[PDB]
Parts: C-alpha cells; structure tokens; sequence
C-alpha cells in the first residue's frame, strides 16, 4: 500500500538503476537459483543454470524488464500483472512461496552494485514495492 | 548438520572481515526502521521517532553489538549451536515473547549490510555458504518455542 | 483478492453465523491466549484472561462485530478498516503476526460450531476474506 | 522438549478417538483445495480437478492415510521425533523440494478437521497441547532442510 512518497523514491531510484538492470537481474537470479536451490525444479528445461550462464543471463533482463514496466503501473499492479499471475499459478505452477526469495536476492543484488544509496529509506520504499508486485503475482491463485 | 572442513573456513573468512562495531548497529538499526514493529520489542531504547532518531541512537548501537557477540560464539562453536542458544531461546519466547519470524527477518537484513559492505566479493556460493549458516542460527534461536 | 463466487459464499455463510457471532468471538479469542500464549501481552489490563472471562467475552463481540461490519466493506476493505489499521499500528503496535494466528482460531471455532456447513468450498471463501481483512489491518505500519 | 506425563496422555487420548481412514483423507483433501498449490508435488494422483473430483479420489484417500501412519508413531514416540522423523525430512527437502511453509498449512488443517469432528470436547487446554505436539511435528519435518 504505496503512499505518493514511496512512489517517488521508486521512480527516482528505478532512474539511476534503469542502466543496469540486466546485470542486475541475471545476478539476482543466478543467486536464487545458487543460495536457494529448491527454485532449482523451475528451470530444469535449462542448459545451464549456473550463474552468469545464457539462459540465466537472458531470463534476468526478462524479470527486470518487467519490473520495470510495474513502476509505471504503481496505481494498479493486480490489474496490470493479471496475465503474468495465470501464467505462474496456472501454466508454471510457481508455489507462491518463492515469490519472496526472489525479492530477497534482488536487494541484495541492489546493495552489492548501488551501496550508498541502497539506504534504509530507500530499502522500506523499494521492499513495499516488490511485496506488491508478488502480490500481484500470486492473486489468481485461488 | 554436517559442516565441511571447506565451509567451516569460509565461515570464520566471511566473519573475519567483519567489525562487531561497524555491522552491529548499521543491521538492528535497520531492522528496526524497515519492519517497524519490531521497535515495540525494544521497550527502553528511547528515541526511536525517527530513522535518523533510529540512526543515531546509541542503546540500539549497544544492542547491535550484543547480538553480534552471540553470533561469534556461533561461528566459534559451529557443531553446539543448538545447545549454544537453548537461553537465548528460552528468553526470547518466555521472557520477551518475540513472534519467531522476526528472527528470518533480522538474518535477511543482516545479510543486506554485509553485501553492500563485502560489495562483488560477496558472492552466490559465499552468500550460500552464508545463507546455510544463518538458517541453522535461525533454527537454534526458534527452538525452545513450544 | 475476493471474487464474486467468493463474496457471495461469505454474504450467505455470513447470514448463517450471525446469530452465533458473540459465542463464536468470544470463543476464537479465548482460544488464541490459551493456544498462543505470546498474545497474552497485549491484553495485560485485563483481570482475567482465560476462555469465558468476562472481558474475554465483551471483546470477542467486539471483534465479531468488526468483522460483520467488514462483510459489508468487501468492495475496499483497505478503505474500509483504515481507522482500525491506525490503532494497530500505532496506538497498540500489534506485531502483525499475530493477525494470522486470530484467523486460524476463528476457523477453528466455525467448524467447531458448523461442522456441516463449514465445507471446504466454504473454506477457501472465508480464509480467503480473513486473510484480506488482515491485509487491510497492516496497512499503516510502514 | 520435555512432555509431561499429563502432556503425553492427552495426545494419546485424543489420537485415540481418531480413525486415520476418516481423518487422513479428509484432511489431505481439505488441503490440496484451500492451498491449492499443494497439488503440484502430487504429480500421479488423478482428477484433482475439481473439489469433488479432489474429495472423492482415492489416491489422495491413500496417500492421507499414510500421512496419518507417519503422524501415529510420533504419538507413540513422543521422545524421538526428530530422530524418527530424519529420512522423512531428507525426502521432503531432497528428493521432492517441498517448501517448508507447507508442514505447517497441513497441520493446521488437521487441526480444524480433528476440531469439525471432536465438537466441543476440543477445548482450548486440549488444543493447547495438541497445537505443542503439531509445532514439534513441524520441526521435526523442516529439520533436514539445508
Ligand atoms: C516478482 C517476481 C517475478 C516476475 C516479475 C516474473 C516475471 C516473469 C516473466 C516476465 C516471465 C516470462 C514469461 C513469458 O515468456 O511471457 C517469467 C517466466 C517464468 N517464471 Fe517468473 N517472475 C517472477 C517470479 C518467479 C519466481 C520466484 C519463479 C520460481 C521460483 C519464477 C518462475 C518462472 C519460470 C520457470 C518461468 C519460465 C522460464 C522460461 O521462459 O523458460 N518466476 N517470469
Ligand atoms: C538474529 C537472531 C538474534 C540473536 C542471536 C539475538 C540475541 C540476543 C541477545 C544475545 C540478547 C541479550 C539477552 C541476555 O543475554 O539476557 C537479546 C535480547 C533481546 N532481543 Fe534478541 N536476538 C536475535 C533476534 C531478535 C529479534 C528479531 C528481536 C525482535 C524483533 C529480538 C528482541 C530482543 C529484545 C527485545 C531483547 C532484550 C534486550 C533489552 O531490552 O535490553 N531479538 N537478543
Ligand atoms: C482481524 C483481526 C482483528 C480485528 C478485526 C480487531 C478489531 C479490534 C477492535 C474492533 C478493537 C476495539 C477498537 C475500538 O474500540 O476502536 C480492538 C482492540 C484491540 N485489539 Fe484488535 N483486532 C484484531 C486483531 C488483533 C490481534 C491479533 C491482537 C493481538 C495480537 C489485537 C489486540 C488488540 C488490543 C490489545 C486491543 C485493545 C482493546 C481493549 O482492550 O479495549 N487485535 N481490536
Ligand atoms: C504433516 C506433515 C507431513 C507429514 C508427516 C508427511 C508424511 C509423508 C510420508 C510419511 C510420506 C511417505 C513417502 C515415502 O515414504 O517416500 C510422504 C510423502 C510425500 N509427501 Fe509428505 N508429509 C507431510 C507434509 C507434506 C506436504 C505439506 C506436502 C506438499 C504440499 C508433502 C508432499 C509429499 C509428497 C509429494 C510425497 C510423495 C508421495 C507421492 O508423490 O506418491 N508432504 N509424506
């Protein structure tokens, strides 16, 4: 429940990050999938699913891209991530639990690469943001 | 569980570069400003109104270094970590009444800071070396609950 | 994120525990301090806290009445219960965790009470609503 | 932890009055439709397709039954649940990648069926104790997740 200023500081943050974004999305992945090896069973049509491979590199850019089209659909986020909510209870079958570890591994991601602004006020701001948008996700579930 | 001779060392090198002083209060401090509910734990810390009241506040440095102490006696005795903690644990349920999730809460921010303080060398195996290490501290610390 | 299935399966179990609503609450409540006994600190004021005490009973009413009130609110419950997310979040600062741990003895004292109509089709809707009123509840903390 | 013999009796008696070919059924049913996400570690179940088609299957009959079997011996082991429970937990974390959050869904929704069929003589001092054993369950469960 993202107040006006916790949209601010999303959308001046997610400027400065918008450069990165693709090495910052394979790292976040390529970390779930290394600390957290039970997301592992996801990806088992991979060639490689170590870190820094094609298809996780490739997949990153995929998740951040979309990330960064729900910055600008801050006022809607279940209506705008509908289709993608199907596609993960339905077609994947993505236990919503893993929703988290993904956001998880993204902070850290974004404290290795941008240290003295990943401070706390922009920690609880983009945290609220990415609880959302797992929300979003996991509402066609049941 | 089984710690190998590998881990084990890549343990004390990942505490190793780590100053009590530094981490400590930069991780509680945190903790209390992202998920401030857990401020209501902390009855006589005072001046807590604000990130930078928060921030600047010295019992919760304090207490930032007194939580760091109880993870080195972890690192330093990684086969008696259950039997290390069952106090700590019997106090935090008994006496304090924590809800037991804030615990993953602490060991997630915790990890943030030593990220943004390790920076590139911090890495996916380090971190899941490390990532192994803070579920059993989590586990110890949530076992005398019942 | 309650469908329109879903709204009307709580509308029409609603109608069915209405009369019972003061029993039930007061017996969810009673349940929680003595299952969950980490609850007890927020209710330290009282005289008696164990099952069927009187200001055991007078509050679990309360929060029955609440949640009558919240059946009614079902188009926006964040909007709904703003008020309420307020006291919780500052007045009383209940760890949020604990939301969960009300909504699993309420389910617990509807079967108890309605073993028969208590199905799990009526399951999924009533979980479903009262994990959508603790949403609502924990919106102002952050 | 230490179960008093008044503990132990009370968890005797009330899995006493409990018919796993009834209970076990009702329960695993009960929790592949209200957490239906569940239902993805059940690969070769059948028609799980709708609640019906959930209620009345009877690999899930089978398999709720077995569920129950494994929860029997923690009655009758009340003192090494942990050490019984090991291979369980390797199972559960190694070969089928459970998540873990997951034990304790299924215990709750145990507990509303046992509550829907003792009635009122599922009194909170029983739920109390029974809602000890069902959290010592759990951990017995999650324990050789690593
Ligand atoms: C906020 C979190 C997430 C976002 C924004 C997201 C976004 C996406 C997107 C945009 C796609 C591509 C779909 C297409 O081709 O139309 C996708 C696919 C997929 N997602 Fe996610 N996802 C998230 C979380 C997760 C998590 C946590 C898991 C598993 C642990 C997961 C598992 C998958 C898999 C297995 C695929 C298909 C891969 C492929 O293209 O071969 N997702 N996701
Ligand atoms: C990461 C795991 C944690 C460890 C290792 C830890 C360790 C400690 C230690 C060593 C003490 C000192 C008490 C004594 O020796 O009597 C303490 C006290 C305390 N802890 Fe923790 N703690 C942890 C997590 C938490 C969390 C997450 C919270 C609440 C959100 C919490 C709340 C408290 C409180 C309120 C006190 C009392 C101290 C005072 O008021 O002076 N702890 N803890
Ligand atoms: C969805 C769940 C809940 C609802 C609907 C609810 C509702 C209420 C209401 C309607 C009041 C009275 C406020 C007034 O008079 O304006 C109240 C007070 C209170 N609530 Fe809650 N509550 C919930 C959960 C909880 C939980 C989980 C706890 C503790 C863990 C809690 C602790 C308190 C306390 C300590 C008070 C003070 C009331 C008194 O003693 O007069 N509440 N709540
Ligand atoms: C109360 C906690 C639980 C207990 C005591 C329990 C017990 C058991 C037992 C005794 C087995 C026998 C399998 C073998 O011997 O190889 C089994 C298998 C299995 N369990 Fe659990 N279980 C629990 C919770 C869960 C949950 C919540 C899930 C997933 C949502 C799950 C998923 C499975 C699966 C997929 C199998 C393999 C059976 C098959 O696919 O044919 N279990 N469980």
């Amino acid at each position: 429940s993202l107040t006006a200023k916790d949209k601010s500081v999303v959308k001046a943050f997610w400027g400065k990050i918008s450069g990165k974004a693709d090495v910052v999305g394979a790292e976040a992945l390529g970390r779930m999938l290394t600390a957290y090896p039970q997301t592992k069973t996801y990806f088992s049509h991979w060639a490689d699913l170590s870190p820094g491979s094609g298809p996780v590199k490739k997949h990153g850019g995929i998740i951040m891209g979309a990330i960064g089209k729900a910055v600008g659909l801050m006022d809607d986020l279940v209506g705008g991530m509908s289709a993608l909510s199907d596609l993960h209870a339905f077609k994947l079958r993505v236990d919503p639990g893993n929703f988290k570890i993904l956001s998880h591994n993204i902070l850290v991601t974004l404290a290795i690469h941008f240290p003295s602004d990943f401070t706390p006020e922009v920690h609880i701001a983009v945290d609220k943001f990415l609880a959302a948008v797992s929300a979003a996700l996991a509402d066609k579930y049941r | 569980v089984e710690w190998t001779d590998a881990e084990k060392s890549t343990i004390s090198a990942v505490w190793g570069k780590v100053n009590i002083d530094e981490i400590g209060p930069l991780a509680l401090a945190r903790v209390l400003i992202v998920y401030p509910w857990t401020q209501r734990y902390f009855g006589s810390f005072g001046n807590v109104s604000t990130p930078a009241a928060i921030m600047g506040n010295p019992k919760v440095a304090a207490h930032g270094k007194v939580v760091c102490g109880a993870l080195d006696k972890a690192v330093k005795n990684m086969g008696n970590i259950l039997a290390t903690y069952k106090s700590l644990s019997e106090t935090h349920a008994n006496k304090l009444f924590v809800d037991p999730d804030n615990f993953r809460v602490l060991a997630d921010v915790l990890t943030i800071v030593i990220a943004a303080k390790f920076g590139a060398s911090f890495t996916p195996e380090i971190q899941a070396t490390w990532q192994k290490f803070m579920k059993v501290v989590v586990a110890a610390m949530g076992s005398r609950y019942f």
